[PDB]
RNA sequence: UGCCUCCUAAAAUGUAACGGAGGCGCCCAAAGGUUCCCUCAACCUGGACGGCAAUCAGGUGGCGAGUGUAAAUGCACAAG
RNA sequence: CUUCACACAUGCUACAAUGGCCGGUACAAAGGGCUGCGAUGCCGCGAGGUUAAGCGAAUCCUUAAAAGCCGGUCUCAGUUCGGAUCGGGGUCUGCAACUCGACCCCGUGAAGUCGGAGUCGCUAGUAAUCGCAGAUCAGCAACGCUGCGGUGAAUACGUUCC
């Protein structure tokens, strides 16, 4: 069953706006997957009452 | 665990063929046993447990065999059929041991038929 | 007959379509906009290009020149002429449903098989 | 194409458009539009992503949209309710808490007619 | 050969005789299958998964998923049994790698207001399992040629014999936790 | 009022009463024939919508599930 | 006296394209002002803050009238319609704004797609629409009331019927 019956499958390169880019198998045609956040360019991989009336005052 | 799934898992399968299949002392029973590296098999005669011949890919004339396994399960086919005939069987049953007839096993059986065995 | 969602002021609009299949060239220029809360009647003789006006308005065609534009609140409904939905060598019942007990008639959730006996089609 | 998490729907003017992320309206989307130098009758299908990495750090660096926005909303009225002050009553009962007419209005803080 | 697998047998398979002390190599953690599946349970209604929940998530990971139907029917559920409810798909071997690739580095960081995965979601004996919002994140579905948006959740089933035995294994491959 | 299962029925078979409980006047073109393959229910732990209970994942589980249909005798070697 | 499961009454703003928003540009009348009216200048995105010219006023301030006109954009959508509710940060008056003030800025963006039986006003500078001023008043819940002008209609066969 593993024949003409699974979709395009086949290699591909991803790049990212900060300029990360790896490649991987994936299912886009033209392999042409274009992101604008990635693993490396996201926050959290990277990084009361008394004082505002202080701040009044 | 998979390796101890493997084994109760073929254990079942060989009781299942084992209710309609026993072989007699004029008909006996071929027995194939087939590991990753060799196959080994045997005539069993389900009335007194007594094995009346045997034949096994570990001895030194299937080692020496060029090719793939299938080739030394033909040469190891051949081995028991003429070794059947030194004891008088010309017809037997095929216990297929749990596995799935097909590939090496049935290398050994159609290498069995062409050297005299009826089945 | 189900009611459905609330309908806007703009159903249909059709500006300057034309549409044909080869030299012979059926709708040429046409100009309308399908009304709200009425009822149209299209009216022609046979092979004159009647059902392919529907199959432009369904997506199911291409314009030649010419765009057909519904708009955000209509949901279409379409019966056919041909009768392409139903199967032969299939129930009228499974037809209707798929094995399911019940279905969408648009925002509620009637039984099937009560469904089908509203048409007529009753116990066995 | 997607800002912060919003995804702006096609064909809508940019002047406009960035009013569909929560926490930015008329007022702030004219100088987003005037720090990043987009101008602000540019459709939304011609933005640029070189023009879109220019107006997803302008926003993160000083205002406030999706997410920690709305836990700051949801937050000030979680303040009010358990330190028992007038307007913390006013929000557990469902009734206006700005000094409103509750006699014959404030049909918005409670539902339609009950019609005892 | 996936950039996950080789930089697996490469650094994270040493380093996890370090943390935990194992005398034999073959008792080393490693993540044997990755199961996604929709579980779209309004399909007792409307008969219509095979156009939206088929055709997405073999986008998605790869390969064409299994119509897992109903064992037993319930009254409440408007359900009956062998009726069609979830749509799973398992990802073995290679593309296993590439997809707990493709999840952690481009993928996972685009949920809406996205803050993390929690460390105390295991079954007790190292196999996690989170869930997603819709047909989103990822990116081989588009958003403009879909029906109604509708979630998953993936489960990671490892070899590792306890908890942070596993917790140990997936901060190395490239899960944020907190 | 005929048929089918149990108890009464006294450890073979059979056994009455206007004694005690229940089924039948069908259904299935696969729910038949054969060859191969699989193990259930319930409970517990983790999981978008999802709840006691839909689908997933992992532990535990030797028959408490299941048998087109009443009951008894069978059936996990499966007759499921 | 301002409460709130509800009910009636008088209004206001809307449900949009004879419209919304942005930029430019014309035209009033009648009033009020020393415990006041604040021109100009600077500061503030704005409410306003400060400096202070002139004036018991046909002199000075109030004073930018708004609809209208011209051009640009939005293209029929619960919307660039609608502005309720709520979150934050402010100005002002006043001993004091929590119960319980008005105004401003930012964010939020509810119902409503012209309204059942029934029912109301209006015959000409009228109705319909648009602003401005006054009285009470420290401030103001002013959309009310008393006034003021701008633009400016449609019909009246007739006394059968209420
Ligand atoms: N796929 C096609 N290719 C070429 N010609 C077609 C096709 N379908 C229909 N036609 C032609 O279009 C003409 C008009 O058909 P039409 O009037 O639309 O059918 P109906 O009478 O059902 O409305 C017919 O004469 C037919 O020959
Ligand atoms: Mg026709
Ligand atoms: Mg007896
Ligand atoms: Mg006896
Ligand atoms: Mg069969
Ligand atoms: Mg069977
Ligand atoms: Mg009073
Ligand atoms: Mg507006
Ligand atoms: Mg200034
Ligand atoms: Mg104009
Ligand atoms: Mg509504
Ligand atoms: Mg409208
Ligand atoms: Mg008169
Ligand atoms: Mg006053
Ligand atoms: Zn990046």
């Amino acid at each position: 069953m593993k024949s003409d019956i699974h979709p395009a499958y086949e290699e591909t390169t991803v790049v990212c706006g900060c300029g990360n880019t790896f490649q991987t198998r994936s299912t886009k045609p033209g392999g042409r997957i274009v992101v604008e956040v990635c693993s490396q360019c996201h926050p959290f991989y990277t990084g009361g009452r008394v004082a505002r009336f202080e701040k009044r005052y | 665990s998979v390796s101890a799934t493997r084994r109760i898992s073929r254990l079942r399968r060989h009781t299942r063929l084992r209710k309609k299949l026993s072989g007699t002392a004029e008909r006996p029973r071929l027995v194939v046993h087939r590991s990753a590296r060799h196959i080994h098999v045997q005539l069993v005669n389900d009335l007194n447990g007594t094995t009346v011949a045997a034949a096994s890919s570990i001895e030194a004339d299937v080692r020496g065999v060029p090719g793939d396994k299938k080739a030394r399960s033909v040469r190891v086919g051949q081995l028991i059929a003429e070794r059947a005939k030194a004891a008088g069987i010309d017809t037997v049953v095929f216990d297929r041991g749990g596995y799935t007839y097909g590939g090496r096993i049935a290398a050994l059986a159609d290498a069995a038929r062409e050297n005299g065995l009826s089945f | 007959i189900p009611v459905g969602p609330r309908l806007g002021n703009v159903v249909v609009e059709v500006d300057h379509l034309d549409k044909g299949y080869d030299g012979r060239a059926l709708i040429k220029d046409l100009s309308f906009s399908l009304p709200r809360n009425g009822i149209v009647g299209v009216i022609g003789p046979n092979g004159v290009g009647k059902t392919t006006l529907f199959k432009t308005i369904v997506g199911l065609e291409t314009p030649d020149s010419g765009s057909v534009k519904v708009g955000e609140t209509v949901k279409l409904s379409y019966v056919d002429q041909a009768r392409a939905g139903i199967d032969p060598r299939k129930t009228v019942w499974e037809v209707v449903s798929d094995g399911l007990d019940y279905i969408q008639v648009g925002q509620t959730e009637v039984p099937s098989r009560a469904y089908v006996s509203a048409f007529g089609f009753k116990g066995p | 194409a997607r800002l912060v998490g919003v995804d702006l729907p096609r064909d809508k003017r940019m002047e406009v458009a960035l009013t569909y992320i929560f926490g930015i309206g008329r007022t702030r989307s004219n100088e987003i539009l005037a720090a990043t130098g987009i101008d602000r009758d540019l459709r939304t299908r011609d933005l640029t992503e070189e023009q879109l990495i220019h107006l997803r750090d302008y926003i993160e660096a000083n205002l406030k949209v999706e997410g920690d926005l709305r836990r700051e909303v949801q937050a000030d009225i979680r303040r009010k309710i358990e330190i028992g002050c007038y307007q913390g009553l006013r929000h557990r009962r469902g009734m206006p808490v700005r000094g409103q007419r509750t006699k014959t209005n404030a049909r918005t803080r409670k539902g339609p007619k009950r019609t005892i | 050969q996936p950039r996950l697998k080789e930089r697996y047998r490469s650094e994270i398979r040493d380093a996890l005789r370090k943390q935990f002390g194992y005398g034999n190599v073959m008792q080393i953690p490693t993540v044997t299958k990755v199961v996604v599946n929709m579980g779209v349970g309004e399909a007792a209604r409307d008969a219509k998964l095979i156009n939206g929940a088929v055709n997405d998530l073999a986008l998605i990971t790869g390969q064409k998923p299994e119509v897992r139907r109903a064992r037993k029917s319930i009254a409440q559920f408007k359900l009956r049994e062998g009726m069609p409810v979830g749509v799973r798909v398992t990802l073995r071997g290679d593309r296993m790698w590439e997809f707990l690739d493709r999840l952690t580095s481009i993928a996972l960081p685009r949920i809406r207001d996205f803050r993390g995965l929690s460390p105390k979601q295991f079954d007790g004996v190292g196999n996690y399992t989170f869930g997603l919002a819709e047909q989103a994140v990822f990116h081989e579905v588009d958003v403009d040629k879909i029906d109604r948006v509708r979630g998953m959740d993936i489960n990671v089933v490892t070899s590792a014999a306890t908890d942070d035995e596993g917790r140990a294994l997936l901060r190395a491959l490239g899960f944020p936790f907190k």
